[PDB]
């Protein structure tokens, strides 16, 4: 009596060290109030999903969905840099419970994920920080150069 | 049929009393058909606690194309500090022509702590008039010896 | 002969907000009394569907930009009807001159920029000022010895 949908809005290609954000929609076709507890995402071994690789922080929701009503949830995570370049099975689970308290878990996304490494080139702003400091010292360098010139003369 | 995913998010790092609060509503049509007569209503902000600076909380769109999204933002100004629960909004649309009206809720940011303007100022306000006053206070003990030193230069080192 | 009363809002405190948000509110009245007509807004080449409020003739267009990209200046919002919007999209697909298609009406939003904090630093700028007074002393000395 529960229908779920997932839509990746950012990071659909799962870039390494980049934010991946997807929307999970919960639709209540039952006659009772569904209580969405938490949304969990984890990376699994492509050859064996039972072995966990990295568990992302669970997002407790605790949102009540009245019958014949739809609810949307937003989740985001950042893939680790060293882990890029390897297929990772992605298990995303939405936890919802009956008014009776029976708990039913649905996997919104259960597919292997390809992760792409990203490399960042030398930054000129760090060099600019360094050179402003080096000029703070270079005023001293110029003063000492004048002193040395006077000594030599 | 059209299937709409509506997300309600806050575009502010922190909630500050007396400062504009930015609310952004994003509706994504993931269904194969375009959503018709899409109406967004957010009655979770009473006028006694939040003042509307810009935007309208209740909106309507004649049609949302499939695989397309619409962005709506509203700027609010909290009038009382404390804890506030940002509940989800109500979205109504027709998934198919002449079809039943589908009622859905947007993403709920959850409980958020609105920082009192006084506390926010104490945590982030810039000190400039105290900075001038401090500086003036230090001026004597540092300069009077400095002026006496210049008196040394200028009486008999020439 | 569209008649519009435009109202706009732009984020001014970037310290608190995560992004710069631009909101344009327009009350549109038409000579022929057309209502609930679908509007499309183009901002610097970006097209956004125009949101319609519950009130008759009220429309709003909203977009967000990063604080680093929200440069101070005047942003021109061009509004097009369904036919004009379709023509604009066709021209864009063909790489034709977009300026040829005239918008139904244009709203100019002036953004004064966001406030981010104090550029001046005591550790670097103040240290130079103290050195300068002492370097003036050295220059005065260098002059007299000679």
């Amino acid at each position: 009596s529960a229908d779920t949908t997932i839509l990746f809005v950012k990071g659909e290609d799962f870039p390494a060290n980049n934010i991946v954000k997807f929307l999970v929609g919960f639709t209540n076709k039952g006659t009772e109030d569904f209580i969405v507890e938490s949304l969990d995402a984890s990376f699994r071994y492509p050859q064996d999903y039972q072995f966990y690789i990295q568990n992302f922080t669970a997002l407790p929701l605790n949102t009540v969905v009245p019958p014949q009503r739809q609810a949307t949830f937003e989740y985001s995570f950042i893939p680790a840099e060293p882990m890029g370049g390897r297929p990772f099975g992605l298990v995303i689970n939405l936890n919802y419970k009956d008014l009776n308290g029976n708990v039913f878990q649905d996997a919104v996304f259960n597919q292997t994920v390809t992760i792409i490494e990203r490399e960042d080139g030398l930054d000129g702003e760090t060099i600019f920080m360094y050179m402003f400091l080096a000029g703070l010292g270079l005023l001293v360098v110029v003063g000492l150069h004048q002193l040395l010139e006077s000594r030599k003369r | 049929g059209a299937r709409l995913l509506a997300s309600k998010s806050l575009l502010n790092r922190y909630a500050v009393e007396g400062r504009d609060l930015t609310l952004q509503y994003n509706i994504y049509n993931v269904g194969s058909s375009a959503a018709l007569d899409v109406e967004l209503s957010d009655d979770s902000f009473p006028p006694e606690d939040f003042g509307i600076v810009s935007g309208m909380l209740n909106v309507k769109w004649d049609r949302i194309a499939p695989a397309s999204n619409v962005s709506h933002t509203v700027v609010l100004r909290p009038l009382k500090a404390g804890y506030f629960n940002f509940t989800s909004a109500t979205v109504t649309y027709l998934a198919q022509e002449d079809g039943p009206v589908v009622i859905g809720f947007t993403s709920a940011p959850g409980q958020g702590g609105i920082l009192a303007q006084r506390e926010f100022d104490r945590r982030f306000s810039p000190h400039f008039l105290d900075w001038a006053a401090f500086g003036v206070m230090t001026l004597p003990s540092i300069g009077i010896p400095l002026l006496l030193w210049y008196s040394s230069k200028r009486k008999y080192d020439t | 002969e569209p008649q519009i009363t435009p109202s706009y809002y732009t984020t001014s405190d970037a310290v608190i907000s995560t992004e710069t948000v631009f909101i344009v509110e327009i009350s549109l009245t038409c000579k022929n009394r057309v209502q609930n007509m679908a509007l499309y807004a183009d901002v610097s080449g970006k097209q956004f569907p125009v949101t319609r409020g519950q009130d008759v003739g009220r429309y709003q267009v909203s977009w967000s930009l990063d604080h680093k990209s929200a440069h101070a200046g005047t942003y021109e919002v061009r509004f097009f009807d369904e036919e004009s919007y379709s023509l604009l999209r066709k021209a864009q697909r063909n790489n034709e001159d977009i300026s040829i298609i005239p918008p139904l009406f244009t709203v100019s939003v002036d953004h004064r920029g966001t406030w981010n904090g104090p550029w001046v630093s005591t550790e670097v700028l103040a240290a130079a000022i103290g050195l300068v007074i002492y370097y003036l002393a050295f220059s005065a000395k260098s002059h007299i010895q000679a």
